[PDB]
């Protein structure tokens, strides 16, 4: 039934956004940080469940679920309430060719990042390719949010593409990489980004 | 003349996007971009990705995105699950079909002129399907009740496999039978000629 354990380890990225998922949604949502030593247990089970110990990973008695995409519409299909997509199939499409984007340029950098045996030189070319394109990007993940805001005032649906935006952000702090920009106006927003309960309640 | 799909010839991609487009019956243009201008080519997809889905004021391409995309867009007969369990894991196994199984095919699509390199990759990917046999028996399509872009990905998969040579046959068991009668849908029958 509703034995929903979501795997994740400490600092991954990945995890804390899908935590802020499960916690938007409303999720029953029983944590299993196999980071930690106690839950060695655990993770056991996961390297049996899944292939590479994937994390995070959202298991039941019924499914084992990996990769991001799949994870996210999968809380979509248990969770409806509140929406996560937009409407219309052109956003929807859009939005997941987004995600794509933000996943390889991001997300699957920021964790190389977090490789012990890096080199200086590669993991310094990582931290600046970000820097060029945070920017850019961010305008992206707005111009988009605005369209699927107003073309559905009534529906009120919650933009997914913002609020792993703002992941990227709090490691970008938290890498101690800068987000090149002298834009006040784009500053408040990435305070407020920042700012918002449901992500302090997160990473908290 | 609602919405245009145009098509590169060998890609296993356009295939399985003009088996999606059948079973949604919905009436939309095939195009050869081999048979158009070097110059409007550039004008409906400048990176020039295959296949491509136009309509009166969007257009799409986005390998991951395409199908999932035509599903949504005409929306009957869902070519998803619709028991949630059900869908849930059918969409980690798309995921697995294009980063694990199409690499297989591109990969036999490259090293396709040295024999010493293909006789060893056949070896193994016959050694896999064989390992896999065991999971097959027990449904007509795909590990579901209906017909899933799962039958989509495949069908095009097993063909264009088919076409660099690898061939299916009676040692698969339940594959050579599922592998039957999913060239037996009308949806496949046509995108393969
Ligand atoms: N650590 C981690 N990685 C994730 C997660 N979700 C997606 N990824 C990774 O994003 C990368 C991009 O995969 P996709 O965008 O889905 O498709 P693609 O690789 O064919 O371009 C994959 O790594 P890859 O090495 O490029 O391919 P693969 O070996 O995983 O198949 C995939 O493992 C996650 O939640 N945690
Ligand atoms: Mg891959």
């Amino acid at each position: 039934s509703n034995a929903m354990l979501l795997y994740t380890k400490k600092d991954d990225i990945y995890s804390d956004i899908v935590r802020m998922i499960l916690l938007i949604k409303g999720a029953n949502a029983k944590i299993v940080d196999v980071s930690k030593e106690e839950n060695s247990k655990h993770l056991e089970e996961l390297n049996i469940i899944t292939p590479n110990g994937n994390i995070p990973t959202l298991s039941t008695d019924d499914f084992a679920v990996y990769r991001l995409s799949v994870i996210i519409e999968a809380i979509e299909d248990l969770y409806p309430f509140p929406p996560m997509f937009p409407v219309f199939p052109k956003q929807r499409a859009n939005a997941r060719i987004l995600l794509e984007y933000v996943n390889k340029t991001f997300l699957q950098n920021i964790i190389k990042l977090q490789s012990p045996d890096l080199d200086e030189k590669q993991a310094n070319e990582i931290k600046m390719l970000m820097q060029r394109d945070i920017i850019s990007t961010y305008k992206k993940i707005v111009s988009e949010r605005e369209v699927n805001a107003e073309s559905n005032p009534d529906a009120q649906n919650i933009n997914v593409l913002t609020l792993i935006i703002t992941f990227v952000f709090y490691y970008f702090i938290k890498l101690k990489i800068s987000i090149p920009t002298k834009d006040k106006n784009i500053i408040k927003e990435i305070k407020e980004l920042l700012s918002e309960p449901n992500f302090i309640k997160t990473i908290k | 003349a609602m919405v245009t799909l145009y098509t590169t010839k060998y890609c296993p991609y356009s295939l399985r996007a003009r088996i999606a487009l059948a079973e949604k019956k919905m009436s939309t243009d095939i195009v050869e971009a081999g048979d158009l201008e070097p110059a409007m080519i550039k004008k409906i997809t400048p990176n020039g990705v295959f296949p491509v889905l136009m309509e009166k004021d969007y257009s799409i391409n986005n390998r991951k995105a395409l199908l999932i995309y035509i599903d949504e867009r005409f929306p009957a007969p869902s070519l998803l699950p619709n028991v949630v369990n059900e869908r849930i894991k059918i969409r980690l196994s798309l995921d697995k079909i294009d980063n694990e199984w199409y690499p297989v095919l591109d990969q036999i699509r490259k090293h396709r002129s040295d024999q010493k390199m293909l006789e060893s990759m056949f070896k193994d990917l016959k050694e896999s399907l064989l390992a896999m046999e065991k999971a097959f028996t027990g449904s007509e399509f795909f590990i579901s009740s209906g017909f899933t872009l799962a039958d989509c990905y495949i069908a095009a998969l097993i063909i264009c496999l088919e076409a660099e040579g690898f061939i299916i046959d009676d040692e698969y068991g339940a594959i050579y039978e599922y592998k039957k009668r999913l060239f037996a849908r009308d949806s496949v029958k046509k995108a393969n000629i």
